[PDB]
């Protein structure tokens, strides 16, 4: 059954890809095609030809239906392509194929396939297709930035896999304060918001990524202001604070240095270097990286210490 | 977190005999599954055994009738006869050719107007006539077309603009304008920066750093955060970090222990992690992962073409690097 049902669903599949290709040589566009494609796509999506197929079937039949008959092979098309997703979520011919078709329709429910991107997304949060989709019909929705960052809100407080979520905010946040960079009092915000995760889950790698963003997404040092310098030190003291409770956490280390380089270079190149030093102990594989970052930082230091009068 | 732990017991040393064998032998069921890929299934094989330097004992004269039978007469080419034409299958079709040196099987005339017709208003490609948009098939066009020598058939300013475009907040890049990052991605956009003169507009500090974060305890390389590796991100990861300068930012001897125990001692292969069954496609990138790091028996391979070194030395299409 194993080793002898395997043979029996692969003469099945060469059987009915066999029957489609003659169908489709014969010019015999029909309901026929769409039967045998559908026994094979659940089992193999990424088999483009097929979807395209599919394609030329339905251009075909949109020109000989009324439009009832043609509503109905949409919604038949839309439940076929519900349950092949089910059975493989990350098949980029099966989403390619919900595009062509939702692109095309009279009157598009983009408020189901909203919900449907919701339900796909809290199975997997990671998945970059959903999300890509999710994106698809936002725009063609019209629907605005700040309802998709009260989304993104939701999904970083409910659980973690976050990385999808905290990317998505980056690609927000710049479109409610389009400039021909984040205004101070947003970047504020989303600090605390991202101190907030990665203190409540230090191993939480995308907060401290995003992180990263943020501290370059601003002022200059010279240019801070009373109430970012004093966040950044708050900061700073923080991870100092989670260093002593997880001494094995890199991030933490990592964020320290670059916090100081926020601050003020030079004030804190003793501290930087001690730094390095332990963050390498800390994490070893990342040692020529490290060191080339410290080899950066003492460069910019040297022009630093330069420019005095 | 998520990682593979390797067994003791795992190989570390090289087999280059038993993946010969592996790949010499091969397809003579996930082979009847794959036609729809055989033409990549075939560059694959191809590659991987003129890197181990036994080209000689698969079949040209087999393989140029086949690709020509897969030429369409819009110019693109199908993964196998009958098959619908892909940018994706006319790539790997143009990277056997230049392996064998034989472009002129195929009409390269109608190659060049096949890609150039897929180019979009914003500079983005689309992977067939049925419009999926993704900066693979800017990889894909503009890889084909450099093999050609015809990179001036496409708008090549709007190309960059729209990879650019794909440029996210870690320094990587995305499907489309919008998409998260991924070293699959990163690779094909990397690149086509390369291919057309742009490495200058990458961030390679913050994104060689998004890419050795790719390597876990275990030495393998996933793709984005949080995922487990494949041993095929030797190839999408380290390429990329050779295209932008920063293959050194990796533990080079972890990662070449990853990718020895990804093999099967038995039967020869790669597989994605270790103790899985081995395929032709992890063979390939585990071999041309070895050749990054500089392992002494497998020819240099190309980071941008994933092809021998000496076959784009043939063609004069090395593009420069960070
Ligand atoms: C090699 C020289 C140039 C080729 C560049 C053209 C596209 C490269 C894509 C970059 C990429 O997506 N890389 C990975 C990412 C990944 C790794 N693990 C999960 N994702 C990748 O190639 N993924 C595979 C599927 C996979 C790998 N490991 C486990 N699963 C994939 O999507 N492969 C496609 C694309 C391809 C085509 C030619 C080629 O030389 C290399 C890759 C594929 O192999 N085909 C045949 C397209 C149809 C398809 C898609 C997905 C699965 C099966 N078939
Ligand atoms: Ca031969
Ligand atoms: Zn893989």
């Amino acid at each position: 059954a194993k080793r002898l049902e395997r043979e029996q669903k692969l003469k099945l599949y060469q059987s009915a890809t066999q029957a489609v290709f003659q169908k489709r040589q014969a010019g015999e566009l029909d309901e026929s095609v769409l039967e045998l494609t559908s026994q094979i796509l659940g089992a193999n999506p990424d088999f483009a030809t097929l979807w395209n197929c599919r394609r030329e079937v339905l251009q075909h039949l949109e020109t000989e239906k009324s439009p009832e008959e043609s509503a109905a092979l949409v919604k038949a098309e839309l439940g076929f392509l519900e349950s092949c997703l089910r059975v493989n979520p990350k098949s980029y011919g099966t989403w390619h194929h919900r595009c062509w078709l939702l692109s095309r329709l009279p009157e598009p429910n983009w408020a189901r396939e909203l919900e449907l991107c919701a339900r796909f997304l809290e199975a997997d949060e990671r998945n970059f297709h959903c999300w890509d989709y999710r994106r698809f019909v936002a725009a063609q929705a019209a629907v605005a930035p700040a309802e998709e960052l009260a989304f993104t809100d939701s999904l970083i407080t409910r659980n973690f896999s976050n990385y999808s979520s905290w990317h998505y905010r980056s690609c927000l946040l710049p479109q409610l304060h389009p400039q021909p960079r984040l205004p101070e009092n947003v970047l504020l915000k989303e600090l605390e918001l991202v101190q907030n995760a990665f203190f409540t889950d230090p191993n939480d790698q995308s907060a401290w990524f995003y992180h990263r963003w943020l501290l370059g997404a601003g002022s200059g040092r010279c240019e801070l202001s009373v109430e970012k310098s004093t966040v950044l030190q708050s900061e700073l003291e923080s991870c100092k604070e989670l260093q002593e409770l997880e001494p094995e956490n890199k991030w933490c280390l990592l964020t320290i240095i670059l916090l100081m380089r926020a601050l003020d270079p030079l004030l804190y190149e003793k501290e930087t270097l001690q730094y390095f030093s332990t963050l390498k102990a800390v994490d070893p594989m990342r040692a020529a990286y490290l060191d080339d970052l410290r080899s950066k930082f003492l460069l910019e230091n040297s022009v630093l210490k330069m420019e005095y009068a | 977190q998520k990682d593979v732990t390797i067994k003791s017991d795992a190989p570390d040393t090289l087999l280059l005999e038993k993946h010969a064998d592996y790949i010499a032998s091969y397809g003579s069921y996930e082979y009847c599954m794959s036609e729809y890929l055989r033409m990549s299934g075939v560059y694959w094989g191809l590659t991987v055994m003129d890197l181990m330097g036994q080209l000689h004992r698969m079949n040209k004269e087999e393989i140029l009738v086949f690709i020509k039978s897969c030429q369409h007469e819009c110019g693109g080419v199908s993964a196998s006869i009958g098959h619908d034409p892909h940018l994706l299958y006319t790539l790997s079709a143009v990277q056997i050719l230049t392996l064998y040196d034989s472009i002129h099987v195929i009409n390269v005339d109608k190659v060049v107007a096949y890609v150039q017709s897929l180019q979009k208003e914003d500079g983005s490609f689309a992977g067939d006539i049925w419009g999926e948009i993704d900066t693979r098939f800017s990889f894909c066009a503009v890889a084909t077309l450099a093999l050609l020598g015809k990179l001036d058939a496409i708008n090549v300013e709007k190309a960059i603009e729209f990879v650019l475009s794909c440029m996210n907040f870690d320094g990587g890049f995305g499907c489309r304008p919008g998409s998260e990052s991924h070293a699959g991605q990163i690779y094909c956009c990397t690149g086509f920066l390369a291919i057309t003169s742009q490495l200058h507009q990458v961030n390679s500090d913050l994104l060689g750093w998004w890419l050795c974060e790719r390597q876990l305890p275990s030495g393998g390389l996933n793709g984005r955060p949080e995922k487990l590796p494949d041993v095929c991100y030797s190839w999408w990861v380290l390429a990329s970090l050779k295209i932008i300068g920063r293959l050194h930012w990796i533990d080079r001897e972890k990662l070449r222990s990853f990718i020895l125990a990804c093999q099967d001692e038995e039967t020869g292969g790669f597989a994605d992690r270790p103790g899985d069954m081995v395929d032709p496609f992890h063979t390939l990138f585990g071999i041309a992962g070895l050749s990054l790091l500089g392992e002494e028996q497998i020819k240099p391979v190309s980071p941008v073409f994933c092809m021998p070194e000496e076959v784009l030395q043939r063609v004069n299409v090395q593009p420069e690097l960070v």
